[PDB]
RNA sequence: GAGAGG
DNA sequence: CGATCCTCTCGAT
């Protein structure tokens, strides 16, 4: 019967269950997504605005490289562990030129990504893309 | 331990407007001598008021947390000798899924939530490879528990073999002692995921003096083998 | 095979039992820092040097 | 112990209850101030029977009543005797101590001072519990029988 | 733990280990003996450093 | 990693038993220890060599290089 | 001891004896509020305490899944339907003695044989 | 959530068990002495001895705490009103420097905002009921060895430690440039290079060292087997 | 030995009594302490006594 | 500086 | 002003 109560057995289906969801290192994917996702956007907006320039919204692009004499494209792990280069993504934010009148975009930096994370290319690929892309399974 | 996450932060706000929603008197309007039976309520350390029928609220608080209209990495801790409702949201605790147990056809007389067709649904999901982990916490079958959290309910060791009925031993298997204790909120997903990584490796722990457990936790990230296919 | 020793057979090793590579990578670069001073690599020979 | 005379388990019992350090504080369950005026007449009903006695073979309307453990005193070697002429050899003139028999039911101590009298009495009962050896030796805690 | 009702002082409750090595421990006695093995691990660790300085 | 050639203990030849296993199992639908019989693998060290062979080439070889 | 406050300032009433009639009232010092006492006893100390041994007995007690529950009869109302605990005096020199909640009843009962109880 | 300042609350009781007379003072931020109790429930407006005690005990039969604040009560006697109690911490200047300090550095979480007293009083007495609960032996000294009372910071808080610190000499090397722009030019590499430094060094605490945050954070992670 | 094993099983059992008694007394106030050791350190003592003695 | 070995 | 010995490897300034 459905209704019928689970043996002792029936805990690794549940154990299988977690993991095929979560993996062994959601702590890890956790954590940075959060920081990504909320706390970054709220770092930009606390003591922020001046004497007046606003900061606005946050954009994290996909990792890339800006290549010394070349063009900014997709920096992949495995391309980032040969050529000794920082797996990281550029900081773009919205800034308004708001000038006084009565009283009385712009790039930040390179923050690094970890590996599997939401803005990571890994994330979303499939078995045969990580063989293609030399990243083990 | 193999199952246990850290919780990455929530909100608190929405949390404090239900409370002073489905009951609680402000600490500002707080008279003990008038309310001496009174809850005193808790989010994140930060007393906010008083609550005169905790018993509802807890259990509103803990319906919700199931439906997932309350975040599952929330923890509610209530104190009924002490007066106390203490609810957390911040990050940092680390939790660990559990089994819920409730009680089924008669006042008494629990049951895991769980049953044979969920675990027909995860299995029909894992040949496939529809019903996830999410499902189980959605439908409130499991549920997530911090250490403070830990110190207000009574778990179970194993479905069975700690709650189906009394009323010949096998004198090769170990001594288990018994129930005992029948008044279960929760039970263990199994007893092997109080270890990690590591001691997850070893065959029989069980049969082992501890520190050759702990020795061989070294070991093993000493043993090459194949680290990555690549 | 006394006080932690084991004796291991020579036959069975030399059929591959718990045989392993072994690698070991090398690294460098063309300087840190010179606007007309680069290091070169290079077969280096006599040149002074 | 004495080279005789060590093999006596009761000589034993009476060193150890003469150097173990006992206090008041030790043998006492509460301590208690009421406001008893008249010293020839108790507001406490039980008391009355210890006021009928102390008499034969000027103080102050507040009384500071001790009870003690009936128990600790027998674990200690003590008798109320024992106790409250040991608080009457402290402050000799200056306070006066009245006490229940070694076989009356409850053990009371009741002391009096012979304007501001109020504070000056919940002073003395912290020199009385606290400061005050009733038998045995300063910084000897616990002492044990082992044969 | 929390397998075990409040104030209970009984054998299996406070750590004591009926089982063998070789019938194998159940969770709560592994626990515990996990926790007594910390113990020696712990004072091994210290019973060298502080030994080495009394031999010095 | 590809079947070792013949047993680590006795030195029987277990290299050109690996596919002959596989169909054993797949296409015969056999258990192990029926499909290890039938290859001739009798004792306990040529039945180790094989059961407990993981054939990682397979997942090498997926390496588009 | 059990004290009192100024009905009006809601101040501690502190002792004052008349002298006169030998009697005890309780005057406020924030104003000239005066009340006669209702007991002698001024002060209590309390070395061997039996206060907190039975405490966290609420109404909920039972919903507690944590508490053992025993056997035993309530000698109240016959109910075996009970909650139980070792005092919650946090004192290294307390009894291992045992208080029951009747979980129909509210009442307290004890395992102790030698003391009695008022609670 | 909004900086981190952390400011530590000591409720003490002063006298031994045994010694009569056993006070209680409370710690405050940037206050020289200690402050007795009852002159801080007054400063935040809660006057009435009364009053102050049912912020502190919450059972009128519980004899023996209010015994245990009888003192407490006495030591207060002096001052009757929140102006002189405002005025006996820490001109005039000074009352409104003791009225700063309870709104600000008191009890920095609950609030830091103006009206709230209530709350802070009631909270101070819920510290001052759960020191007697101890010091009565009704309760055991807390567990500081307690899992649920630890934190486990992982990558999000720890670059939002560092994001946050970057960001501010990001903000504060735009109000220089607009400052001397008195009569586009962001320095980027502010941000890329201190999150570079701290992942690729232990030292999580830009540049400096100088704080324990060195400890290994940030390892060269294992790759010897699987597991490892 | 199978016997054997069932002599160990109730030389356990037996152990597991003595506790139970024991705890029983202490808790009818029955119990005495002696003199220098609190009621709970004298039970404290007796249990782990029985306990080793059973492992014994 | 961290990770490790007896 | 103390805080085992010796041994290894690694990365980074
Ligand atoms: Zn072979
Ligand atoms: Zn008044
Ligand atoms: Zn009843």
């Amino acid at each position: 019967d459905e209704s019928a109560p689970i043996t002792a057995e029936d805990s690794w289906a549940v154990i299988s269950a977690f993991f095929r969801e979560k993996g062994l290192v959601s702590q890890q994917l956790d954590s940075f997504n959060q920081f990504v996702d909320y706390t970054l956007q709220d770092i930009i907006c606390e003591d922020s605005t001046l004497i007046e320039i606003s900061f606005g919204k946050i954009y994290v692009t996909k990792p890339m490289v800006n290549e010394s004499d070349g063009v900014t494209h997709a920096l992949y792990p495995q391309e980032a562990r040969l050529r000794n280069l920082t797996y990281s993504s550029g900081l773009f934010v919205d800034v308004k030129k708001r000038t006084y009148e009565a009283i009385d975009k712009v790039f930040i930096g390179r923050l690094p990504i970890m590996l599997r994370s939401k803005n990571c290319y890994l994330s979303e690929a499939t078995e045969s893309d990580l063989y293609k892309l030399k990243e083990c399974p | 331990s193999l199952m246990s996450c850290i919780s990455v932060g929530t909100d608190p706000m929405p949390i404090i407007t239900f409370l002073s929603e489905w009951g609680m008197e402000p600490l500002e309007d707080y008279v003990p001598h008038q309310s001496p039976d009174a809850t005193r309520v808790f989010v994140n350390g930060v007393w906010h008021g008083v609550h005169r029928n905790p018993a509802r609220l807890m259990e509103t608080l803990r319906t919700l947390r199931r439906k997932g209209d309350i975040n599952p990495e929330v923890s509610m801790i209530r104190d009924i000798r002490e007066k106390e409702l203490k609810i957390f949201t911040d990050a940092g605790r680390v939790y660990r899924p559990l089994f819920i147990v409730e009680d089924d056809e008669s006042l008494g007389h629990k049951e895991l939530k769980v049953r044979k067709g969920h675990i027909a649904k995860l299995m029909a999901t894992e040949y496939q490879d529809e019903y996830t982990w999410s499902s189980l916490l959605n439908e409130g079958l499991v549920e997530y528990i911090d250490a403070e959290e830990e110190e207000s309910i009574l778990i179970a060791m194993q479905p069975e073999d700690l709650e189906p009925a009394e009323a010949d031993v096998d004198p090769a298997k170990r001594i288990r002692v018994s129930h005992h204790a029948t008044t279960f909120t929760h039970c263990e997903i199994h007893p092997s995921m109080i270890l990690g990584v590591a001691a997850s490796i070893i065959p029989f722990p069980d049969h082992n003096q501890s520190p050759r457990n702990t020795y061989q936790s070294a070991m093993g990230k000493q043993a090459m083998g194949v680290f990555l296919t690549n | 095979n006394q006080e932690d020793s084991m004796i291991m057979n020579q036959s069975s090793i030399d059929r591959g039992l718990f045989r392993s590579l072994f690698f070991r990578s090398y690294m460098d670069q063309e300087k840190k820092y010179g606007m007309s001073i680069t290091e070169t690599f290079e077969k280096p020979q006599r040149t002074n040097t | 112990l004495e080279p005789g005379h060590a093999a006596d388990q009761e000589q034993a019992k009476l060193i150890r209850s003469a150097i173990e350090h006992t206090t008041l504080k030790s043998v006492t369950i509460a301590s208690e101030i009421y406001y008893d005026p008249d010293p020839r007449s108790t507001v406490i009903p039980e008391d009355e029977e210890i006021i009928q006695l102390h008499f034969s073979l000027q103080q102050s309307p507040w009384l500071l009543r001790l009870e003690l453990d009936r128990a600790a005193m027998n674990d200690k070697d003590l008798t109320m005797g024992q106790v409250g002429e040991r608080i009457k050899q402290t402050f000799k003139n200056d306070l006066f101590v009245i006490w229940s028999e070694d076989n009356d039911e409850k053990l009371i101590i009741r002391c009096r001072v012979v304007a501001e009298e109020d504070h000056m009495l919940k002073k003395i009962e912290n020199t009385m519990l606290e400061n005050i050896t009733l038998r045995g030796v300063e910084n000897i805690e616990r002492v044990v029988m082992m044969k | 733990l929390p397998h075990f009702s409040k104030d209970d002082y009984s054998p299996e409750s406070k750590g004591f280990v009926e089982n063998s090595y070789l019938r194998g421990l159940t969770p709560q006695e592994f626990f515990f003996h996990a926790m007594g093995g910390r113990e020696g691990l712990i004072d091994t660790a210290v019973k060298t450093a502080e030994t080495g300085y009394i031999q010095r | 990693m590809i079947v070792p050639v013949r047993c680590f203990s006795c030195g029987k030849v277990v290299g050109d038993k690996w596919e002959s296993y596989l169909n054993l199992l797949q296409e015969d639908e056999l258990d192990e220890g029926t499909a290890l019989s039938r290859l001739g693998l009798k004792r306990y060290c040529c039945r180790r060599m094989i059961l407990t062979h993981v054939d990682l080439i397979e997942k090498f070889l997926r390496y588009n290089p | 001891t059990t004290f009192r406050f100024c009905r009006d300032c809601n101040n501690m009433l502190y002792p004052r004896e008349d002298k006169e009639n030998n009697r005890l009232l309780f005057e406020c010092r924030t104003c000239s509020y005066v009340e006669e006492a209702g007991s002698p006893l001024v002060y209590r100390h309390e070395l061997i305490t039996n206060i907190g041994e039975t405490a966290g007995v609420v109404q909920d007690i039972g919903s507690d899944p944590t508490l053992p529950r025993s056997d035993r009869e309530c000698p109240k109302c016959h109910s075996r339907e009970n909650v139980f605990f070792q005092s919650q005096q946090r004192r290294k020199d307390t009894s291992m003695v045992l208080f029951f909640v009747c979980l129909s009843c509210s009442h307290i009962f004890t395992s102790d044989q030698k003391n009695k109880r008022t609670q | 959530k909004g900086s981190r300042f952390i400011s530590t609350l000591q409720v003490k009781l002063y006298g031994r068990e045994g010694s009569s007379a056993r006070t209680i003072k409370a710690t405050l931020p940037y206050i020289k002495q200690d402050i007795p109790i009852v002159i801080i429930f007054r400063a935040l407006g809660i006057i009435p001895d009364g009053e102050i005690l049912e912020h502190i005990c919450y059972d009128v039969n519980d004899w023996q705490m209010l015994e245990m604040l009888k003192p407490c009560v006495e030591d207060g006697f002096v001052i009757q009103d929140r102006e002189t109690a405002l005025d006996f911490i820490g001109k005039e200047k000074r009352i409104q420097y003791a009225k700063d300090i309870l709104q600000k550095e008191f009890l920095p979480h609950i609030t830091q905002l103006e009206g709230f007293e209530s709350r802070k009083a009631f909270f101070l007495g819920y510290m001052i009921n759960r020191l007697l609960l101890c010091a009565l032996d009704r309760k055991d000294q807390d567990d500081r060895d307690h899992f649920g009372k630890k934190r486990l910071d992982l990558a999000g808080p720890l670059l939002a430690q560092l994001f946050k610190t970057l960001f501010k000499k990001l903000t504060k090397d735009i109000f220089r440039y607009m400052q001397r722009t008195v009569e586009l030019a962001i320095n980027a590499k502010t941000i890329t290079s201190g999150l570079k430094y701290a992942l690729a060094t232990g030292n999580w605490g830009e540049q400096k060292k100088a704080m324990s945050s060195r400890a290994g954070v940030s390892q060269v992670l294992n790759r010897y087997t699987y597991s490892s | 030995d199978g016997p054997t094993m069932r002599e160990i099983t109730e030389t356990i059992a037996e152990a597991k009594k003595k506790v139970l008694d024991v705890t029983k007394e202490a808790q009818a106030n029955l119990l005495t302490a002696k003199h220098g050791m609190t009621l709970r350190e004298s039970f404290e003592d007796n249990v782990v006594r029985f306990l080793n003695e059973a492992r014994d």
